[PDB]
């Protein structure tokens, strides 16, 4: 029996790891590999999928970030095209967090935790840090939402919410006024989940507001601590980076090896269906495939370069290692380290932002109340 | 839940009877109350009684009763609270 | 003209649909509507991104109308990528096209003809208002669409005059290997005489087991539970409750072509008011090669249009999510056999009834 | 009476204030809205939350 | 003394497929005391209805 696993890739250089890692594989009932670079366009993208699915009938297929950068539409005709037939896709490096919808990714699977897990390091940062008001600065999109919705949720568990979750519209040009809203606010500590182009945005217009001085907190994620971010952050931004994020060749080798691990499992199965050899005539809906992807849930590999793989219900990497890093003199200097469970900083200094050595309370009382009356004659 | 509640006999408000010298358990419209000594099982009623009566099947948790030996409602003695408090 | 191509999936009753194209009256808006019936079978998600681009290519059609007889949601994905790329709307008149999708892309004009979990929540609190049921308890597995049901049913609870009383909100799981321990100790903590379950068509059958292992399946009980278990009507797990309410949609009252003449009339009455007042006609590029350098050229002026569509005084109207705000939903219970019977019908967020005093 | 112990509050408690009288005149109550099915506050009781 | 007998509830096993009836007429139980009068052998099909 001939077994492809074959992948959607582009960077030509790393498809030739991809053979050989499933060269590498099988040694450890057989392994190939045909996979093709990517088009430019996004309807010959599900066609090629198809071709590729016809000429091995492939099992599992692999998606990786393409030099464009959109991230978003790229690796969708994967997922859907493979979707039909119930079949598998490991998102190598597509950490966006719409991929964790079943019902709209049916049969997707990522090796990278999406960007709305950055709330899951936010949470034990306030348990580290005692931090209880927050200021959520949430786009209005899919993102956004994902990242606000995971965040209030493990809020709930120590009983505590956020002071407001202040939304803004995705490339908002007049962000000041919601700005405004966080600054009568009695919580310092701020967390933004916006794009690479919206958080400077919001930089912008916090700088010019002085919401960057002393006494303000800054928890960032991913997006907001690179590219045209960087240019706009103000010093002491604490933002997140995957320490494996874009090891795109560790992504092929560990899903190859995960993949091949479940490979072995489906023997001990009754009545398992043959994957179409053409996607031109079929119709079927190859239930194997939830039965793969259902043994694929617990198939955890050993080691790897990223680490221990394993899986969430939704699909998800589970136990991921983030790096928590500052922006000291337009300089982004790793502070700490996430080992997916806890926060360990090292013996470095944190410079917070407006230079303050000190961590800053991250809460002003205010001491100016507004009192309603009401004319009651003796009182 | 189970809460284990202190009280103290006043005259409208919470009153304490002797057990049936019959049947040997408490009354009707009236609950039990310990008093530690020996430990003598009593029973209480009164005004405060039946507010702990209705709030307790309104807010739905159980009780025991127990009279404070301790002291009274309460005061500070040299930093420590005797009685009720 | 603008050329709208209604492609069809399976059998179909397509001389009648011919017929419903000559009975259309778009005179007054000025659209001159042009029509291409076009059938096919399930065939292939290869063959449909080859087939409408084929199409667009050869006419230049400004919209798409849908229909299908499966009923997998996968079709409902390929579409909607195929409005996001090919800048051209498609309506999800049935089968696997209505199947409603939560999550939809920015930038796309794909329309289902469905309701909302929401929707179908809020009918679902409108039945129980009118039998004057006010116990609640509701029963959620890690279906995608569990948390957007519960939130739903949490706000028209609270600050509401009518007097509710939600007891549990069970979260259920099946994940876990062997687990049937675990999941029995969390049902026993049930006392409501109503439940609202939302789980998936085979989910319910564990849970319902359970609830038959305990016994407490309809005995003095009641299940209200959405379309997503039901399904298809025609098959019956035989272990759902005696009294198990459910919310459909109109496909029954609404044949086939009854929708295709609604969905080719959203598009023509959505073109009449561009041309109105922008008076811009639409030529998107119908080459499928290079289709990113093509997103230059956009319609979402027209797309402000396709929302709001009343015909008939229908207000067929669709959310920006591609929901509709007016959908025709109706209540289905079960008899004592094992069949699917209609007991009111829902619009205009009034409750149409058939049978009133519950047994 | 109530500014009399209002400035007794904000000297032990050092906060400082800005008195205004409620617009609707009322105390209070959660008067239904018949239009949305559900229930609001009004009086100082609105102002508040 | 305060006493109150809410429940008179009885159970019968001539019934073949009646496990049904004897399960839901066990829901109705609302008490912390059960004071239970069965066989012993009878008993344990009925423990395992409650459990």
């Amino acid at each position: 029996k001939i077994v492809n696993i074959g992948a959607v890739l582009s960077t030509r250089k790393h498809e030739q790891m991809f053979r050989e890692a499933v060269n590498q594989a099988n040694k450890r009932i057989q392994l190939n590999a045909t996979s093709v670079t990517h088009k430019p366009n996004a309807i010959q993208m599900a066609l090629s999928v198809c071709e590729d699915l016809i000429s091995s009938q492939v099992y599992a297929i692999l998606v990786s970030h393409p030099p464009t950068p959109n991230d978003h539409f790229t690796p969708t005709p994967v997922s859907y095209t493979a979707g039909f037939y119930r079949i598998p896709v490991l998102g190598l490096t597509t950490r966006m967090s719409i991929y964790s919808d079943k019902s709209i990714h049916l049969s997707f699977l990522r090796t990278v935790p999406p960007y709305s897990h950055q709330s899951s390091v936010w949470f034990e940062m306030m348990r580290v840090y005692s931090w209880n008001h927050i200021i959520l600065l949430v786009s209005d999109d899919h993102e956004g939402r994902a990242a606000q919705k995971r965040l209030e949720t493990l809020l709930e568990e120590r009983e505590s919410k956020a002071e407001k979750v202040l939304q803004f519209d995705p490339g908002t040009k007049n962000v000041t006024a919601l700005l405004m809203e966080a600054k009568e606010l009695e919580a310092r500590v701020i967390i933004l989940s916006a794009s690479e182009d919206d958080a400077a945005t919001v930089y912008r217009a916090a700088a010019m507001l002085n919401m960057t001085g002393s006494g303000y907190v800054w928890l960032v994620g991913e997006r907001e601590i690179s590219g045209n971010a960087l240019r706009y952050a103000p010093d002491g931004i604490l933002g997140l980076q995957l320490i494996n994020g874009k090891n795109e060749s560790a992504h092929i080798s560990d899903a190859v090896g995960v993949v091949a691990q479940a490979v072995h499992e489906l023997l001990e199965k009754e009545n398992i269906t043959d994957p179409p050899r053409g996607c031109v005539g079929n119709t079927n809906i190859w239930k194997t495939g939830p039965l793969f992807k259902r043994v694929l849930m617990s198939s955890k590999y050993a080691d790897g370069v990223t680490g221990r793989v394993e899986f969430n219900e939704d699909g998800d990497r589970k136990f991921a290692n983030y790096s928590i890093m500052n922006l000291q003199n337009r300089k982004l200097v790793q502070v700490g380290i996430y080992n997916g469970t806890h926060v360990i900083p090292n013996d470095r200094k944190i410079i917070w932002p407006g230079g303050e050595t000190e961590k800053p309370r991250g809460y002003q009382m205010s001491t100016r109340l507004k009192i309603v009356t009401i004319h009651q004659e003796p009182f | 839940d189970h809460l284990s509640i202190v009280t103290l006999e006043e005259a409208p408000f919470v009153i304490v009877e002797s057990v049936d010298p019959l049947s040997g358990t408490c009354m009707r419209n009236t609950v039990p109350c310990q008093k530690r000594i020996g430990y003598i099982k009593k029973c209480c009623k009164g005004f405060c009684i039946d507010i702990l009566k209705k709030i307790s099947k309104s807010v739905k948790f159980t009780y025991d009763l127990y009279l404070v030996t301790n002291g009274k409602h309460g005061k500070k003695i040299n930093g420590t609270w005797n009685g009720m408090i | 003209s603008i050329g709208i191509a209604v492609i069809l999936v399976g059998t179909s009753d397509e001389v009648a649909i011919k017929d419903a194209h000559e009975k259309d009256d778009f005179h007054h808006l000025s659209v001159v509507p042009r029509v291409e019936l076009v059938a096919m079978n399930e065939t292939d998600p290869k063959s449909i991104i080859t087939r409408i681009c084929d199409l667009m290519s050869d006419r230049k059609i400004q919209g798409v109308v849908f229909a299908d007889d499966t009923d997998q949601e996968a079709i409902a994905q390929i579409l909607d990528f195929i409005s996001a790329q090919t800048l051209t709307p498609i309506l999800g008149i049935h089968g696997g096209s209505s199947m409603i999708m939560a999550d939809k892309d920015e930038s796309s004009m794909f329309f289902q003809f469905g309701p909302s979990i929401e929707q179908q929540a809020s009918v679902m609190l409108n039945i129980m208002e009118e039998y004057d049921w006010y116990i609640f308890s509701i029963v959620t597995t890690y279906f995608p669409g569990y948390q957007d049901f519960v939130n739903k049913i949490r706000s028209t609870i609270e600050n509401s005059f009518v007097g509710w009383e939600l007891e549990e909100v069970l979260l259920l799981d099946m994940s876990l290997d062997d687990g049937d321990s675990k999941i029995q100790n969390q049902l026993k903590k049930l006392q409501s005489p109503i439940i609202l379950l939302y789980c998936t068509k085979e989910e319910a059958t564990y849970i319902f087991e359970v609830a038959n292992s305990v016994g407490l399946t309809g005995y003095g009980y009641t299940w209200i539970v959405p379309s997503l278990v039901a399904g298809d009507t025609d098959t019956v797990p035989a272990e759902f409750p005696t009294g198990l309410i459910s919310v459909s949609y109109d496909e029954w009252d609404y044949g086939l072509p009854a929708r295709v003449r609604d969905g080719i009339a959203i598009i023509t009455t959505a073109a009449s008011d561009m041309l109105s007042e922008h008076s811009f006609i639409p030529e998107p590029k119908s080459s499928c090669y290079n289709t990113h350098e093509k997103r230059i050229y956009q319609s979402n002026m027209l797309n402000r249009y396709l929302i709001n569509v009343t015909f008939e005084g229908r207000n067929l109207s669709f959310s920006e999510d591609g929901y509709q705000m007016h959908p025709k939903l109706v209540i289905i219970l079960l008899n004592k056999e094992r069949k699917w019977e209609r007991v009111g019908k829902w619009k205009d967020k009034s409750l149409q009834m058939k049978y009133y005093v519950w047994p | 009476f109530c500014i009399d112990l209002l400035i007794k509050l904000a000297r032990t408690m050092n906060f400082t204030y800005e008195v205004h009288l409620v617009a609707d005149g009322k105390f209070g109550t959660q008067e239904r809205v018949n239009n949305s099915n559900k229930k609001e506050w009004n009086g100082m009781m609105g102002e508040l939350l």
